[PDB]
């Protein structure tokens, strides 16, 4: 029944400030610790902060102290991770999750430890590019001179993700190996769409890749022939 | 504080036993868990402290070692696994480990595609060297132009393990200026893989 | 040679005068013991604590007053002794009255040149004011610490070994400040009950001068705490995760347990002061040491009187209403038939606040009347000496009229001596004739005490004895009890007792238009004082007593007058005289049936005490609570005997008792060593001045001197059951409707619009949700119209000391649009893991 809606991520230039909120319900926020944990793509997991709500005591990591400001509003049951002067490595996914404490009091006073990260939010992405949205350029991959032929059309120099590519307007689906996109040094993504077909089908059948990069409202079709 | 998630990755047949080693730099009492995440979704919990909840999952410790044990591996278990502790208030994670299925060795098929005219019209040249349907995923791609080794000017993309034949595919691209491309004749990419007795190289001219 | 036994921040002496006292002066000490005097060089030692001469010594703190031109000193004899020209006595000699006890009056006086006398007088006056203020402080732990250190210094400073035993624990010189800190570490790290109270609200994280308050460097703090842990044994509370209290948990504590309602900024201020560890202060928290200090603070002790002052707005009613402190046989010091009679004691009565005294005039041996107990071995005294000794010290403390009762055993010519002596010594001070227009009216009534401030009155027989004396008596005529206002009667103990028993309503109504004093009985020869409460109930104003007996009735009388500053005019209960009361003339406390009234319940909880066996390390303390009062409510109680503990007994027991007449009851808390039955501390207090919620109680020794270290940590809760259908509550029956209207309440409402989470609201008794909600939203006009989607919801959370038990969910409930808020507030009982709050939600 627990719901954690996190919103507000996106793109921003280096040095920009930004904040991610995380609405909650179901579980009493006034008695539960909220968090933020991020994940740069193709990498492990990174803890951001820890705000105990009513108590107020806060604890950031040892890598981004400062530029990240953490606050909460028990009345509205929301949270607020305010980020100042964003840098490039802010480009990642941001996850908001509650937790609980297991008091372990000993011969003396009482003590408290985080116990179980038993929920997570849907997920939000924050990126930092120092650039703007751009569509790609389509390039065919003419096969080299029974036998199975491998051909493709190359999509390059676009931003941001994603891009949708289909062969023959979706008519051809077998043998399609769409490699994961790679971020170019210039700041644009690039991906390749291929499909292997018999060498006999070359020429008689026309192969076209239907590429659509919605962020730039781009829709392009390119025919691949020897 | 520190965390460990050895081994980083593995491949196994369905129904077997899975064991993961997560050692901490120092004793952290009994604050350790095991979170699973399928790609494209927020992770989930499995364990707090030792075991406690998934039907074939468990956790036991020895000194400074925290272990996750799957009595019988299952197909959907393909995901990433993390171990994380909490000293007083410091959420530290392990390196994360990935589990997949295992198969036999398959050699890649090497295809080389020179840059197209339209790309050359823009002053940039991209050379595409393709490896398809190979196993294991590990492979070495060496770019040589006029027998001169190329490094630092290429980017590679590797697909996930194929669900059916449990092989791998790799796409490699080499970026150079149009003038540089016209200053050379021999373009070739040498591929070294376990299924190959010796490295295999494909080349094109012009 | 140590610190200032009178701290510098207490005085108000100008630099020149203080420097002169320190330097000294040339003065002639006068000895009246052997009619001798000498030339001496007076001085004030470094510490503002002594007056050495040379050879001798006097401790200032024993001083009680200083006089100029005290007639006791013979000016002419001094002049002849040291061959000095005629010196004006009225402005050339000053007097000290120093005494260890409540009877000793040994004087010290000097005659010095003009300006030297001016300086010494104007200096010792302020030093005396300082001492008098010091002895009236609620908290005096630091003073005890100063005395202890200075005493231990003599000629070496206290050693840690000894400092341990001083505070009750099992050769490096110790600084005073370090010493001070050590005591703090035995006032926080030796209260287990404090920690167990703290862990009910903690969540996870990570007038008197202020300086005097003992609990109001980091490395030293830790060493002191560690040393405190080793020495203590039981209830001792000997880095990872440590709890704290926020600006909201404390507000819950104050709105639910105590009863105080503090707005945001106020609570933040209250948190700012106490936190020792600076690190934890900024976050807005209060670490355990912080909570301990917050509880033991001078703004938290039990009574409402320790920080009281005159309420000038109530002393404006006629004189026939207020009680009046009094004395019996003022001059006497011992038995009623064998003893002395010291004139100076006449000041002890007036200085302590008393406003009544007796004159046993007898025919003089040479024409001058003298005072002596009739036909006994008691010594005699010069009448004029006493009359003057009254005048000089008549109005030091108070400024309200005092009545002198006159007994005549003199001859008419010698009574004229008294008449002239009074007309001379007092002059205009003594009321001569009628003063106010209201006196000359068909319905005279006594003028209020304020209209007669600093005046004096005489009670005696009045002619319709020599005419001179009689013509001095207008307002207090002594006609034996059968216009009416001025006729004041006096009745012996037993006579008044039987008058009460045979007549309640008539006597009480009689007290509503006249005065009627009362004095102990003749059969007493050691002055065993009567329990006045039987008398106070019916309205007897002047209940004269003897001020030289250390017994319960005396402490009762003393505590009765702490209120209203101490001016000894506390308004009598409105039930007896306020016609608008619904029980006026229908309340006879001698009765025992009150079926038409609703007694209110009190839950007292003796949690634990600390250091409640002075100078008695090993013992078996018990606590005797006792509710003195009307015949229908008398009841005593007790707790179990503890074993070999006096630093921190933990009884933790609850007495529940119902009472009927709130206004006029008193509690008598009393330690009792449960193996010798010798009470070693006690403390009385009226029941209309006990603050609810957890509090602290400061004890006393038998003599009624204040003990600082000993104290009892208690919790009181006043429960009033619902007036269901038929009968109004006794509280409403005894008083009028004015009190309830004037007794408005605070309500802490969360969710008020704005930045602050909660905004206090002041609301009367007859307040419901609708007007309260309007108060929530009437602040801003931005809203077009009142949106009904703002409903109060009586929220209530759940938690108890066992943090690690359940952590249940918070109950909720809609608030009836026609539901009274006051009942809701009174219905919260932080006993089951409860803390109420009233929140506005849409
Ligand atoms: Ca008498």
């Amino acid at each position: 029944e627990v719901q954690l809606v996190e919103s507000g991520g996106g793109l921003v230039q280096p040095g920009g400030s930004l904040r991610l909120s995380c609405a909650a319900s179901g579980f009493n926020f006034s008695s539960s610790s909220i968090h933020w944990v991020r994940q740069a793509p193709g990498k492990g997991l990174e803890w951001v902060a820890s705000i105990s709500s009513s108590s107020g005591s806060t604890s950031y990591a040892d890598s981004v102290k400062g530029r990240f400001t953490i606050s909460a509003d028990t009345s509205k049951n929301t949270a607020y991770l305010q980020m100042n002067s964003l840098r490039a490595e802010d480009t990642a996914v941001y996850y908001c999750a509650r937790s609980e404490y297991s008091y372990q009091y000993v011969y003396g006073w009482w003590y408290w430890n985080y116990s179980a990260i038993d929920y997570w939010g849907q997920g939000t992405l924050v990126t930092v590019s120092s650039a703007s949205t751009k569509g790609p350029s389509v390039f065919p991959l003419a096969p080299s001179s029974g036998g199975t032929a491998a051909l493709g059309c190359l999509v390059k120099d676009y931003f941001p993700e994603p891009v949708t590519v289909s062969w023959n307007s979706g008519a051809l689906t077998s043998g399609v190996h769409t490699f994961p996109a790679v971020l170019q040094s210039s700041g644009l993504y690039s991906l390749s769409s291929v499909v292997t077909v018999p060498s006999s089908s070359l020429g008689t059948q026309t192969y076209i890749c239907n590429v659509n990069h919605k962020p730039s409202n781009t829709k392009v079709d390119k025919k691949v022939e020897p | 504080i520190q965390m460990t998630q050895s081994p980083s990755s593995l491949s196994a047949s369905v129904g077997d036993r899975v064991t993961i080693t997560c050692r901490a730099s120092q004793s952290v009492s009994s604050a350790v868990a095991w979170y699973q995440q399928k790609p494209g979704k927020a992770p989930k919990l499995l364990i707090y402290s030792a075991s406690s909840l998934p039907s074939r999952f468990s956790g036991s410790r020895s000194g400074t070692d925290f272990t996750l044990t799957i009595s019988s591996l299952q197909p959907e278990d393909f995901a990433t696994y993390y171990c994380q502790q909490s000293s007083s208030s410091l959420i530290t994670f392990g390196q994360g480990t990935k589990v997949e299925i295992k198969r036999t060795v398959a050699a890649p098929s090497v295809f080389i595609f020179p840059p197209s005219d339209s790309q050359l019209k823009s002053g940039t040249a991209s050379v595409v060297c393709l490896l398809n349907n190979f196993y294991p995923r590990e492979a070495k791609v060496q770019w040589k132009v006029d027998n001169a080794l190329q490094s630092g000017n290429s980017q590679e993309s590797v697909t996930e393990q194929d669900s059916k034949d449990s092989t791998y595919s790799l796409s490699s691209t080499l970026t150079l200026s149009k003038a540089d491309y016209e200053k050379h004749k021999v373009y070739a990419c040498e591929v070294t893989h376990q299924g190959l007795s010796s490295p295999v190289t494909k080349s094109f001219n012009r | 040679h140590g610190t200032e036994l009178i701290p510098w921040y207490v005085l108000s002496i100008q630099a020149d005068v203080h420097q002169f006292l320190l330097q000294g002066a040339t003065v002639i000490h006068y000895d009246q013991d052997t009619h001798l005097s000498a030339r001496c060089f007076l001085q004030l030692q470094p510490d503002n604590s002594t007056l050495t001469w040379m050879e001798g010594i006097l401790d200032l703190f024993s001083v009680k007053a200083v006089y100029m031109g005290h007639p006791g000193i013979d000016i002419h004899t001094v002049c002849v002794q040291n061959k000095l020209s005629s010196m004006l006595l009225s402005e050339t000699g000053v007097t000290l009255l120093y005494g260890l006890q409540t009877t000793d009056n040994r004087l010290l006086h000097f005659v010095a040149p003009k300006h030297t006398a001016k300086m010494l007088f104007s200096g010792l006056l302020e030093l005396t004011t300082a001492v008098r203020k010091i002895r009236k402080f609620p908290d005096q732990r630091q003073q005890w610490l100063r005395k202890q250190y200075v005493s231990f210094y003599q000629y070496e400073g206290p050693t840690l070994a000894h400092a341990v035993e001083l505070f009750g624990g099992r050769d490096s010189n110790m600084s005073f400040i370090e010493f001070v800190e050590l005591f703090k570490s035995f006032s926080i790290r030796s209260r287990k009950d404090l920690k167990d109270i703290f862990d009910i609200y903690s969540v996870p994280c990570n007038l008197q001068p202020d300086l005097d308050l003992l609990t109001r460097s980091d490395n030293q703090r830790q060493i002191s705490d560690a040393i405190a842990a080793a020495s203590i044994v039981t209830n001792g509370t000997g880095s990872l995760g440590i709890f704290g209290v926020g600006i909201l948990q404390l507000n819950d504590f104050l709105v639910n347990c105590q009863g105080e309602h503090c707005t945001y900024d106020e609570i933040l201020s209250i948190i700012q002061k106490f936190e020792p560890n600076i690190s934890m202060c900024h976050q807005g928290l209060l670490s355990f040491e912080g909570f301990a200090r917050f509880l033991m603070d001078k703004d938290n002790f039990a009574s409402k009187n320790d920080e009281s002052r005159e309420n000038k707005k109530d002393l404006q009613l006629p004189l026939s209403y207020y009680y009046i402190e009094s004395s019996h046989n003022t001059y006497l010091t011992g038995h009623q038939l064998k003893g002395e009679s010291s004139v100076e004691l006449y000041s002890q009565v007036l200085l302590q606040g008393c406003r009544s005294i007796e004159l046993d005039c007898w025919d003089g041996d040479d024409g001058m009347p003298i005072i002596y107990h009739g036909h006994t071995l008691t010594t005699k005294i010069p009448f004029k000496e006493v009359v003057e000794a009254i005048d000089r010290s008549a109005f030091i403390t108070s400024d309200l009229p005092i009545i002198i009762s006159i007994e005549n055993h003199c001859s008419l010519p010698q009574q004229r001596k008294m008449a002239e002596i009074f007309k001379s010594v007092f002059g205009e001070k003594l009321v001569a004739k009628f003063l106010f227009e209201t006196d000359f009216s068909d319905d005279p009534m006594l003028p209020s005490p304020d209209q007669l401030r600093r005046k004096v009155l005489l009670k005696n027989k009045k002619l319709k004895i020599a005419p001179e004396l009689s013509d001095l008596v207008i307002y207090c005529q002594a006609v034996k009890f059968p216009p009416k206002c001025y006729h004041i009667s006096s009745l012996n103990e037993n006579a008044a007792k039987r008058l009460c028993r045979r007549y309640s309503q008539k006597l009480i109504q009689h007290t509503a238009c006249q005065l009627l004093r009362t004095y102990p009985a003749a059969t007493r020869i050691d002055s065993s004082n009567p329990n006045p409460l039987m008398f106070w109930l019916h309205g007897i104003q002047l209940v004269a007593l003897n001020y030289q007996t250390d017994d319960l009735p005396l402490h009762l009388n003393a505590a009765m007058f702490e209120a209203n500053g101490g001016c000894g005019y506390v308004l009598k209960p409105p039930v007896l005289w306020d016609k608008s009361c619904p029980m006026y003339q229908k309340f006879s406390p001698l009765e025992r049936d009150l079926d038409a009234m609703d007694p209110a319940t009190y839950s007292l909880t003796i949690i634990s005490g600390q250091n409640v066996c002075p100078s008695n390390s090993t013992g078996s303390p018990c606590i005797e609570v006792d509710v003195l009062g009307m015949p229908l409510d008398s009841c005593h109680f007790r707790t179990k005997p503890i074993h070999r503990n006096t630093l921190n007994p933990m009884w933790n027991e609850q007495f529940l008792f119902r009472v009927h007449f709130e206004d006029l009851v008193f509690l008598r808390f009393a330690v009792v060593e449960n193996n010798s039955s010798a009470i070693t501390a006690q403390r009385i207090i009226p029941l209309k001045a006990l603050k609810r919620g957890y509090r602290h109680l400061q004890l006393r020794n038998l003599h009624n001197e204040i003990l600082e270290i000993s104290s009892l940590f208690i919790n009181s809760r006043r429960m009033e059951d619902n007036p269901s259908g038929s009968t109004r509550p006794a509280s409403l029956m005894f008083n009028t409707e004015e009190r309830k209207c004037s007794q408005t309440h605070k309500v802490t409402v969360h969710g008020v619009p704005g930045p602050e989470p909660f905004a206090v609201f002041t609301i009367n008794e007859g307040t419901k949700a609708k007007q309260l909600l309007q108060q929530i939203l009437a602040v801003d006009q931005d809203t077009k119209l009142t949106a009904a989607d703002y409903f109060l919801m009586e929220e209530k959370h759940f938690i108890s000391k066992e943090k690690n038990e359940c952590r249940k969910q918070p109950f909720q409930r809609a608030v009836g649009p026609e539901e009274d808020i006051v009942q809701i507030l009174n219905s919260w009982f932080p006993e089951e893991g409860y803390v109420g709050r009233i929140v506005l939600k849409p």
